[PDB]
RNA sequence: GCUGGCGACCAUAGCAAGAGUGAACCACCUGAUCCCUUCCCGAACUCAGAAGUGAAACCUCUUAGCGCUGAUGGUAGUGUGGGAUUACCCAUGUGAGAGUAAGUCAUCGCCAGCU
RNA sequence: CGGAGGAGUACGAAGGUGCGCUCAGCGUGGUCGGAAAUCACGCGUAGAGUAUAAAGGCAAAAGCGCGCUUAACUGCGAGAC
């Protein structure tokens, strides 16, 4: 007999809205286990590190700061 | 019987042996060396047999560098067992060989004796080989 | 050596970043053993809307390094900010304790009429 | 003067993977010349000539003359690529000197 | 001391060490008194006695020191007190130094205990002594067992020679 | 032309080494009355000030010493069609990583004070 | 019926907030006290920690303390996965 044979259900993480797309306030942009992306202007952060839009506009990805963090923001 | 002292995992996937040996295909320790021209698998017993043959021929008058180490475990099913019920048990260890891989180098012996030793060693190996010498570049 | 200033800037970082995130006009203060300084800076953090310090001619000849000077600087920065048109600000203590001369400057600015 | 390599110009249509493989099937060797005060120049050499030159050690220390057309470049061999299995030379880097 | 160094020792140190700017002059910054009173788990009283002894020796309230990381070899663990310490600056440290030099040395059993060596290599000097005696403290009556103490003098002297010069100027024996 | 504060940018910008500045600013500095502070300590935080110093620290300059940046050419891989099956070849499109030549001791905005 | 590990909990603080603080290791010295306790100063350094398995994360530290506290609320809820 084998001692293996277990796995967990999928979690369907990932980028939901890509750069250049138009969003409405409340739209989820990124599902992520940790902060692979950080929240920029007009973007909020949930309790499970989800990134969501807090205004209507156009999504933009960038890299900024002294730590080289990846940021996502919404331009109005 | 070369074998890793410790491994992070016991059993590994079969994989696919493709490509040429861009790394490890230049003479770097000795002056003359034997390198494979065809891909295949080299077992620890084969490595030991070739080393013993070379050492016996050269009468330990120089240094032998072995540039192949078998670190990939190979499993087998017990015998008279059906398919399934988990992966088999580890049986022996191999090193993946790509064309261009240098296997042995010799330092400090005459070229004729070295070539005789390499010719004796090549008969123990499961793939075709060739002889190379150190060049500037 | 240099640890004192680095620690002060480390304390200031959190408040400065939160003020930037809120997007409010910032009233930044700075303190030295000899003088005090205050600036009103825009939300983007690039342009100085107003300033006032003991280096100004009206206060430079005085004791210039105590609570009495700080109250005058607070009143003066309040007047200049009101003239420039700023009403609501977020106070930035730049890692200093909200106490003594800094507190006096803040109270004087509030009396002058900056809502915070 | 001791070492002279006759070369042809390697135009843009003779660059890339397919063109290089065609050249090596035609028994030529692509090579690049770079160095101070000028722009890189791509040339093609003869495999026979290159192997003959590499058989001698003083080729790796002397200044050699690469002639393509009328122009002449005085260069030193800088890098060499070999086939991992067959040891055949495949590409060369020359530095102006 | 204090005024003694402020008026006198600065000049002689300046001449002896040949330093152009006055701020280079060795200055004794602080004195740290430590009793590493281990194995306090078994009894829980010797640490109280050590705290009382430190409070008596130095005119300050001692602070207990807890362990960091739990060690199987001893009975120490992550959070419980395993030592006691005090730091002295300003007038208090000058008074402690003068009392030490004046009275501690005669009251030790064997003289020449301290060495001109045992410097940290950067101008700070540590000395360890046995017993809480040699101080103006209560005698063997009304005290617990004798306990050793470490005294580390941290000074602004950049090098060991400068530290030794400052120490000799202050008059510590060796 | 220097000094301080706040930003843009986040190594071609950093680290290290050497050098320089006290008119103003800054820094060290004096004291522990009152405000306030130490699981003890005026060390930090805080207050009241100007006897000293540019030593330390901060800034500015110089250096390719570590670091960082980095071509061209070639090689590996790869979509489509065809030919072969140790897994490669041809046509066409695409094209690294490593290494080589080489570059770098940053570049800008607002406010205030001195000469 | 492929290769490897965990869960069927814990916590009124180990939650909230304001303020504050940086780990690990090594080398020097220093009573018992040493390989390793505690003290002092330096060197390159996140290699520490995060109640617990691993992964993705963590300087405004999400790591570590102190004072006061109950938002470990009630009615909901545009808009999304
Ligand atoms: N980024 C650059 C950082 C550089 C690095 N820190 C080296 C350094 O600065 N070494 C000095 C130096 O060894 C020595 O200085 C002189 N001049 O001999 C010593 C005593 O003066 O001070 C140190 N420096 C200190 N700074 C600290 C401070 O403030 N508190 C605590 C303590 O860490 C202090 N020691």
């Amino acid at each position: 007999s084998t001692k293996n044979g277990r796995d967990s259900n999928p979690k369907m993480l990932g980028v939901k809205v890509y750069g250049g797309q138009t969003v409405t306030a409340g739209n989820i942009i990124v599902r992520q286990r940790g902060t692979e992306f950080h929240a920029g202007a007009n973007v909020g952060m949930g309790r499970d590190h989800t990134l969501f839009a807090t205004a209507d506009g156009v999504v933009k990805f960038e890299v900024k700061g002294q730590f080289g963090r990846r940021y996502v923001k919404v331009e109005t | 019987m070369l074998q890793p002292k410790r491994t992070k995992f016991r059993k590994v996937h079969k994989g696919r042996n493709t490509g040429l040996a861009h790394r490890g295909s230049t003479v770097s320790f000795g002056s003359i060396a034997i390198k494979a021209t065809e891909r295949g698998r080299m077992t620890a017993r084969q490595i030991e047999a070739a080393r013993r043959t070379i050492s016996r021929r050269i009468k330990r008058g120089g240094k032998i560098f072995i540039r192949v180490f078998p670190d990939k475990p190979i499993t087998e099913k017990p015998l008279e067992v059906r398919m399934g019920n988990g992966k088999g048990n580890v049986e022996y260890w191999v090193c993946e060989i790509k064309p261009g891989k240098i296997l042995y180098e010799i330092e400090g012996v005459n070229e004729d004796l070295a070539r005789e030793a390499f010719a004796l060693a090549a008969a123990k190996l499961p793939f075709k080989t060739t002889i190379v010498t150190r060049t500037v570049m | 050596m240099n640890e004192k200033k680095q620690s002060r800037l480390r304390r200031a970082k959190s408040t400065r970043l939160h003020i930037r995130a809120l997007g409010a006009t910032r009233l930044c203060v700075n303190r030295t053993p000899r003088h005090i300084y205050a600036q009103v800076i825009s939300a983007d953090g690039g342009k100085v809307l107003a300033q006032a310090s003991t280096l100004d001619a009206s206060l430079r000849s005085g004791t210039t390094g105590n609570i009495e000077a700080a109250t005058k600087v607070g009143a003066l920065i309040a007047e200049r900010a009101k003239a420039a048109g700023v009403t609501k600000v977020a106070f930035d203590r730049s890692g200093f304790k909200y106490h003594g001369r800094i507190k006096a400057l803040a109270d004087a600015a509030r009396e002058g009429g900056l809502e915070f | 003067a001791n070492f002279v390599l006759n070369a042809q110009a390697r135009a843009e249509d003779k660059q890339g993977k397919g063109a290089s493989r065609r050249l090596r099937r035609e028994s030529l060797v692509p090579a690049i010349i770079y160095g101070g005060n000028a722009e890189p120049v791509a040339v093609t050499l003869e495999l026979r000539e290159l192997v003959k030159a590499l058989e001698s050690n003083v080729f790796f220390e002397e200044v050699v003359e690469i002639k393509v057309g009328d122009k002449v470049e005085n260069v030193k061999i800088q890098a060499l690529q070999r086939h991992p299995a067959k040891n055949t030379p495949m590409h060369a880097d020359f530095k102006r000197a | 001391l204090k005024a003694r160094y402020n008026d006198e020792l600065k000049a002689k140190l300046q001449e002896e060490l040949s330093i152009k700017n006055v701020m280079e002059i060795p200055r004794i910054t602080k004195i740290t008194l430590n009793m590493g009173v281990g194995a306090a788990a078994t009894d829980k009283k010797l640490l109280d006695g050590a705290v009382a002894d430190m409070q008596l020796i130095a005119g300050q309230k001692p602070v207990v020191t807890l362990a960091r990381k739990s060690i199987a070899g001893f009975k120490i663990r992550d959070g419980w007190p395993i030592g006691c310490k005090v730091t002295l600056r300003g007038d208090q440290m000058y008074e402690f130094l003068d009392r030490l030099i004046s009275i501690a040395i005669p009251r030790i059993r064997d003289f020449r205990g301290f060495s001109a060596k045992s410097f940290d290599g950067r101008g700070n000097y540590s000395m360890g002594l046995k017993e809480q005696i040699v101080f103006p403290e209560i005698d063997f009556d009304k005290i617990d067992r004798i306990r050793g103490m470490d005294i580390t003098i941290t000074t602004t002297a950049r090098t060991d020679d400068e530290g030794r010069a400052l120490m000799r100027a202050f008059g510590f024996p060796f």
